[PDB]
RNA sequence: GUAAUCGCA
DNA sequence: ACAACTGCGATTAC
DNA sequence: TTGT
């Protein structure tokens, strides 16, 4: 606990699950400049500050980022004691935010304007820390491939990144395919396992 | 009734029931309204367990796992896709939902359009 | 429906002409044979409502 | 294009109505038009007389704040969690004499909440600037008041509405607290909003029956009226309340509907409250120390006033058009008029005329106390077309007050001559 | 209802008075229950 | 409801209130103290109730309107519905093995020899690829 | 406003969703929505 | 506004369903349904006592909830009365399955 | 009008 | 001493 | 009969 309330005017405030995080904005014509030498975590609409866990290396700079959240809707049904009571609830709930740098720190507006996908923290709502995300860049080039041919594929609840070609992406349908080919492939092998002909078999 | 509602919203063969092999070494109708989908039905394009993606208009009261998306693709310009386990939801750099489609089939649309229908035949039937 | 001869008898009237049925005030038949049985058993029953307004004992027969 | 009250004015945005309609609110044979005093409802078809009462608004409970008159303090739209402070400082209040202070932190705090009807209604609430009401008003507008007992009370209240926010608005308190009301201005507005916007109705939900003061959504863009054509009524079973236009009354096109608010006051309560003076207040009293006493069945005959003295109305019936000096300004005269009756004794004509000139002596002094003419006011708020509302408000109390004693002395001249004949 | 005559003479030896505040005493009598709509409010 | 029910300050419900779904689960939430609510028994009278002592009513879901005639009701929702050793498995087919000398010897029921066991063991199944505990 | 339902739906479901329904709705919407979902289980099956 | 509403409406506007919820809605202002009975009752007596051979063929209580129906500011047939325009002629009447 | 006997759901 | 499902319909026998 |  820092014990001094700090004004939240001058701080960028991102919203979680479970915790509030604080990052200080410095003057700018478009609020994506983030300043990570002071930042503050809170509870859910508190006003206790406290310091947050750095578990990776921060920038020390001024850095033009772009956030983005990750999560999973909570569709739930209310219970009904009125006429016009709402049948149904939805909530965000948010998990993780993810700050993307842009490249060379330029404007959304310039001309050329692309997302450094080598440059990722991560803030999660659990662990109340904020760490550095790694990514696997597979794209050809090197650190000379340009920035205007990439995709960042996010996976296994955020914690696995990897930099491919645009034109090598799966559409919807087919990860969602494979999602359910191999739990289906795991369950039934699963069931069939306890059958006493199983050693002797072929799946086919 | 219950037997054709339980047929109706049963849903599709999901895992190796649908697909012989892998899709790793390698659904396809979108439909922007559910009409266009219940009339393809009547006209025998898809079948009543066919899966399809239909569009809906920032709603998203679609009940499901609370699960996080299985896989984000995040290109340069700023626009990322999040797939989840029934629905892909396209956003914008600026945190904008630009599109919303719901993976469903015939059955539930056709089973939601007609609660929705018969409510609102009721309340224009009431003036 | 079912007991009130009088009752019965002006309802098909009142049906035909149309005008509407009064609510029987009289007890029916199988009440009636009731208290006759009970008075060849020596037993009394009688009605014997009495006015709110003018604190009177009327006996329905 | 025949010419009405709702011609005149223009019509409202689709929004205002669109935004209740999507959450229930329904409106039936009324239709909104905004002004430069403000919304008003106007109607838009012929409704002949009614066996019964016609609801014209149904307006859900959802999109109401309300709150109990008693001591248990039951938000029955529970906007407010449990353990949050605004209900420590609701509750640190006096039960009987201060509930706008309750209704004002509970509007504050659904300005805050999220997903909540007020937030988008409140834009359609009438700012600051636009307000009538006198918390919002400068010194100079309470100097032009001219009454020395309705401007001590409003600066009494303005007192405490400051030393409220000053105890409870403190620099120790937390920021959920502190974002609803940062400066004083904000919870001056809100009490504003409270006070000129109160309803007090009883209201049934589920088997408990109570009686609450309420924030209404949709029901306080109706101007105020002596003859209400509408009354506020309530259904527990769908939980909403319901506008109702009175039965045996006939509505044409282009007519305002009306409610009654504070129904047998002063006007020093409306200007207090509502920040509103009317010229035909019946409930009107101006204190008569002259010892002459004129005669109120001959009055009420000469006037055509029949009834009960609870309830006084003139019998147009008999009237015969013609009369249309007769309004509600001679029936508060009448009232407030010192009267005797002595069972069926005459009236004496030499009598009734010195107790009539002594009236008007009186009421000419009582006239010339003021230092101003109903010319010199008229001329005044003309002369400013674009002005302060409380300013306006309080030359327009100022010259009705003039015009009822004026149409007091008018009232008991017309008696002296017609009671001759 | 189970035992009409013993009841039917204690009552008759007694001289009992009953006031027909139940339903199948008017129902007995051929009357108008005072249940529902019978009940006057 | 005939008591109040307070959480600090606060009153989560008044009296004379009529308990709901939400209600009920509030006071689980909050794990509230033993509430005092109507019912038949604490009624002052034997020949008929009110509609606060009863409650809501089943038909439509609100108070009992005046003249419902209760009685007949519950004896036919009363009547009406009056005409209506876990055993361990081999996951696979394998060898057994296991320390003998923890569990004590025994005759089943079913007149066979077994073991007794009386702490926890862990036998392990040793199939062709896999082992089972 | 309604969800949409992903699921299979059973006779519990239904029990559950038709008394939603009449709590939201009243039993007056209830009573055609439940025709016209007897309609259409007739027409599928 | 639904494009394929138009069969739905007429055929609850053509079988009666309007009756049910103008009942629905009449009992949303009542306290207690069984005075509403009776004022109902009493309501369509005195129909009946003031003109019999108006009624005989149209019911005096569905023409009562339509004159309450009516003075409350929704347009119902008189008596929820409606006559079938397409009727092929005199004796020929439809078979409802 | 009462019994006997069978059936019905 | 007392009571032990609700009604309906058919026949023959008095 | 079965139990009251």
């Amino acid at each position: 606990i820092v014990d001094y309330r700090i004004n939240e005017e001058e701080f960028h405030k991102i919203s979680l699950l479970d915790c509030d995080f604080f990052i200080r904005k410095p003057p700018d014509p478009d609020n994506d400049v983030y300043d990570f030498r002071e930042m503050y975590v809170t509870p859910p609409d508190t006003d206790i500050y406290a310091i947050p866990r750095v578990l990776a290396p921060m920038p020390q700079k001024y850095i033009r980022c772009a956030m983005s959240d990750y999560g999973c809707y909570n569709v739930t049904e209310p219970p009904i004691d009125a006429p016009r009571d709402p049948m149904y609830k939805s909530e965000r709930e948010v998990s993780k935010v993810f700050l993307t740098k842009h490249y060379r720190n330029r404007r959304a507006g310039d001309p050329e304007f692309a997302l450094d996908f080598e440059e990722i923290y991560v803030i999660d709502s659990k662990t109340k820390s904020i760490t550095r995300a790694k990514v696997v860049v597979t794209v050809p080039g090197g650190r000379n491939r340009d920035r205007k041919n990439d995709l960042l594929v996010i996976r296994d609840n955020g914690n696995s990144f990897k930099i491919i070609p645009s034109e090598e992406r799966d559409d919807p349908t087919t990860v969602i395919e494979k999602e359910e080919w191999k739990k289906s492939r795991q369950d039934m092998e699963r069931h069939l396992r306890k059958l006493r002909d199983f050693s002797v078999s072929n799946w086919f | 009734m219950l037997i054709g509602l339980y047929v109706l919203t049963s849903g599709n063969h999901r895992g190796i029931c649908v697909n012989r092999y892998n899709p790793c070494n390698r659904k396809e109708p979108f439909f922007s309204n559910s009409y266009d989908a219940i009339g393809a039905y009547r006209q025998k394009r898809i079948n009543l367990d066919s899966p399809l993606w239909l569009r809906w208009r920032l709603d998203q009261r679609v009940i499901a796992s609370r699960e996080t998306p299985i896989e984000v693709h995040y290109e340069s310009l700023g626009t990322f896709y999040e797939i989840y386990g029934h629905y892909l939801i396209v956003r914008s750099l600026k945190k904008q939902i630009l599109f919303i489609y719901i993976r469903t089939t015939v059955g539930h649309i056709a089973l939601y359009r007609e609660i929705e229908e018969a409510i609102q035949g009721f309340s224009r039937a009431y003036s | 429906k079912s007991d009130h001869i009088r009752a019965r008898q002006e309802v098909l009237g009142t049906t035909i002409i149309g005008g509407t049925i009064p609510n029987p005030e009289d007890a029916p038949e199988s009440f009636r044979l009731l208290v006759r049985e009970l008075r060849s058993l020596a037993l009394e029953l009688n009605h014997f409502l009495v006015s709110e307004k003018n604190f009177q004992i009327n006996r329905k027969e | 294009p025949h010419d009405t009250p709702a011609s005149q004015l223009e019509l409202a945005d689709p929004d205002f109505y669109k935004i209740g309609y999507v959450r229930s609110f329904r409106a039936y044979g009324i239709e909104f038009r905004e002004g430069p005093d403000g919304y008003g409802v106007f109607a838009s078809r012929d409704v002949e007389p009614l066996r019964r009462a016609r609801v014209i608004m149904e307006i859900p409970l959802e999109l109401m704040l309300t709150i109990s008159k008693k001591l248990p303090w039951m938000f029955f739209p529970d906007i407010i969690p449990v353990g949050h402070p605004i209900f420590d400082i609701i509750n640190s209040t006096n039960p009987e004499t201060d509930s706008d202070l309750r209704l004002a932190c509970l509007l504050l705090y659904a300005f805050d909440c999220k997903d909540n009807f007020w937030q988008l209604y409140g834009d359609f609430l009438p700012s600051d600037d636009e307000c009538t009401s006198f918390l919002l008003a400068t010194e100079e507008d309470l100097l032009e008041l001219q009454d020395e007992k309705l401007a001590s009370t409003m600066r009494e209240q303005q007192q405490r509405a400051l030393e409220f926010w000053e105890k409870n608005w403190h620099s120790a308190v937390p920021l959920k607290i502190k974002r609803l009301a940062r400066d004083p201005e904000r919870f001056i507005w809100a009490m504003c909003i409270a006070q000129s916007r109160s309803i007090n109705l009883q209201m049934r939900i589920g088997a408990l029956v109570q009686d609450a003061n309420l924030l209404v959504p949709y029901a306080d863009m109706m101007n105020h009226s002596f003859q209400p054509n509408c009354f506020f009524h309530w259904r527990f079973k769908d939980r909403m309340l319901e506008v109702m236009i009175n039965a045996g009354q006939r509505i044409r096109k282009g007519d305002e509907m009306t409610v009654d608010y504070m129904a047998g006051q002063k006007n020093n309560f409306f200007m207090q409250r509502y920040g509103f003076s009317s010229p035909v207040n019946p409930w009107d009293v101006i204190h008569f120390t002259g010892d002459a006493k004129i005669h109120l069945d001959t009055f009420l005959s000469v006037f055509n006033i029949s009834g009960l003295p609870g309830e006084y109305y003139h019998n147009s019936r008999l009237s015969n058009d013609g009369d249309s000096f007769v309004d509600g300004a001679i029936i508060a005269a009448a009232r407030t008029l010192p009267t005797w009756s002595d069972g069926d004794l005459p009236p004496i004509p030499s009598l009734e005329r010195k107790a009539v000139k002594e009236l008007q002596e009186e009421c000419h002094q009582m006239l010339a106390e003021f230092p101003t003419t109903s010319d010199e006011d008229q001329k005044i708020l003309d002369s400013m077309p674009d002005c302060r509302r409380t300013l306006e408000a309080a030359i327009k109390y100022r010259l009705h007050r003039k015009l009822l004693i004026e149409k007091v002395i008018q009232a008991l001249d017309i008696y002296q001559d017609r009671i001759l004949f | 209802f189970q035992e009409t005559a013993r009841v039917l003479a204690k009552a008759a030896l007694r001289g009992r008075i009953d006031w027909l505040k139940g339903l199948k005493e008017n129902v007995v009598l051929g009357g108008v229950i005072p249940v529902g709509t019978g009940f006057k409010g | 409801l005939a008591d109040d029910i307070y959480m600090g300050p606060r009153c989560i419900a008044t009296r004379n209130q009529d308990i709901g779904i939400g209600l009920v689960n509030r006071f689980i939430t909050f794990r509230a103290q033993p509430i005092s609510i109507r019912t038949p028994f604490t009624c002052r009278s034997t020949s008929w109730i009110c509609r606060l002592c009863y409650g809501r009513s089943p038909t439509h879901g609100d108070l009992v309107e005046l003249g419902e005639a209760v009685g007949i009701i519950a004896g036919q929702s009363i009547g009406e519905p009056g005409t209506q050793a876990e055993h361990v498995r081999a996951p696979s087919n394998g060898k057994i093995k296991f320390n003998e000398d923890l569990v004590h010897p025994t005759r089943t029921r079913h007149g066979h020899p077994a073991f007794l066991c009386s702490i926890d063991l862990y036998v392990t199944i040793e199939s062709e690829d896999i082992l089972h505990n | 406003n309604l969800v949409f339902h992903n699921k299979a739906i059973n006779g519990t479901a239904m029990k559950r969703l038709i008394s939603r329904l009449i709590d939201h709705f009243g039993m007056a919407y209830t009573s055609h929505i439940l025709d016209q979902v007897k309609t259409l289980g007739f027409q599928q099956a | 506004r639904i494009p394929f509403l138009e069969e739905q409406v007429r055929k609850i506007r053509d079988g009666g369903k309007l009756l049910t919820m103008d009942i629905h809605r009449l009992l949303l202002n009542e306290d207690n349904r069984f005075d509403f009975v009776n004022e109902i009752a009493a309501e369509a007596k005195q129909y009946v006592e003031n003109n019999r051979d108006e009624y005989g063929a149209k019911k005096a209580i569905l023409h009562v909830l339509s004159n309450r129906m009516n003075d409350a500011g929704v347009y119902r047939a008189e008596a929820y009365m409606e006559s079938d325009p397409f009727k092929p002629g005199p004796g020929y009447m439809k078979d409802e399955l």
